[PDB]
């Protein structure tokens, strides 16, 4: 094909193994809000790496906004850090990539409705409901959103790998209705 | 049943505090007197921003630290530009409250 798609999210989990006082850490961390009423954790930004996690009173929380595997241990190991500064005997434990999404761009435009007539045991095409097109990949296990642009969504992935072959599979497919 | 009381920490409510606490140390007023004027001004204070006030600032900078707990927003904006009605200001701490119940 001779593109490689660009992961652009990245969401993990991580154990801190000890309970938390959300109502504290909302206190002392800067930059977090904490509104029960609506969701029962903290909510946390930080900069280096630009990511957001969400941490639970179980001690567990979900980071997300990573674009690399590495920014995403990273940032991980931060927000436990604060964590910890804070007070607690936060640890960081179970770090697990949970999600990867990546887009692409073809550069040339699809004829979606075409493509989605041809692979209609995979393809989901309602314009009505969203512009784009739902293509659930069996193998890998890849949902990718394709649109009219010839922009490229993908995501489900655990592996980046799994982004760049769920694009190689596509890409025939997609030139194939090439709108040209 | 009450008011926000963060504009007690605005410069009439703090001027408020400083003349309650001399009539305090005076001993011219109860302490429980006192926290009753303060109550009050939550109030007066509360409508007096809601019928006498006609202005419209506007501030654009870097948002530094933000911070929600307790329905309340804190915000503390770096190197912004406040307009009233232009002013260059290097900090500003902005808490508030829910116009809402």
């Amino acid at each position: 094909s001779g593109i490689v798609p660009t992961l652009q999210n990245i969401v993990a989990t991580v154990t801190l193994g000890c309970r938390l006082d959300l109502k504290t850490v909302a206190l002392h961390a800067r930059n977090a809000e904490y509104n029960p009423k609506r969701f029962a954790a903290v909510i946390m930004r930080i900069r280096e790496p630009k990511t957001t996690a969400l941490i639970f009173a179980s001690g567990k929380m979900v980071v997300t906004g990573a674009k690399s595997e590495d920014d995403s241990k990273l940032a991980s190991r931060k927000y436990a850090r604060i964590i910890q500064k804070i007070g607690f005997a936060a640890k960081f434990t179970d770090f697990k990539i949970q999600n990867i999404v990546g887009s692409c761009d073809v550069k040339f435009p699809i004829r979606l409705e075409g493509l989605a007539f041809s692979h209609g045991t995979f393809s989901s095409y309602e314009p009505e409901l969203f512009p784009g097109l739902i293509y659930r990949m069996v193998k890998p296990k890849i949902v990718l959103l394709i649109f009219v642009s010839g922009k490229i969504v993908l995501t489900g992935a655990k592996q980046r790998e799994e982004i760049y072959q769920a694009f190689e599979a596509i890409y025939p497919v997609l030139s194939e209705f090439r709108k040209m | 049943p009450g008011y926000y009381e963060l504009y007690r920490r605005s410069t009439i409510g703090n001027s408020l505090v400083d003349a309650l606490d001399t009539l305090i140390s005076d001993g011219r007023i109860e302490a429980s007197l006192a926290m009753r004027v303060l109550e009050t001004f939550d109030k007066v204070v509360a409508e007096t921003l809601k019928d006498n006030t006609q202005s419209k600032l506007t501030v654009k900078g870097n948002l530094d630290t933000y911070g929600f707990c307790d329905d309340v927003w804190t915000f503390i904006v770096k190197n912004c530009q406040v307009t009233v009605e232009v002013i260059s200001v290097d900090k500003l701490r902005i808490v508030a409250c829910n116009s809402k119940k």
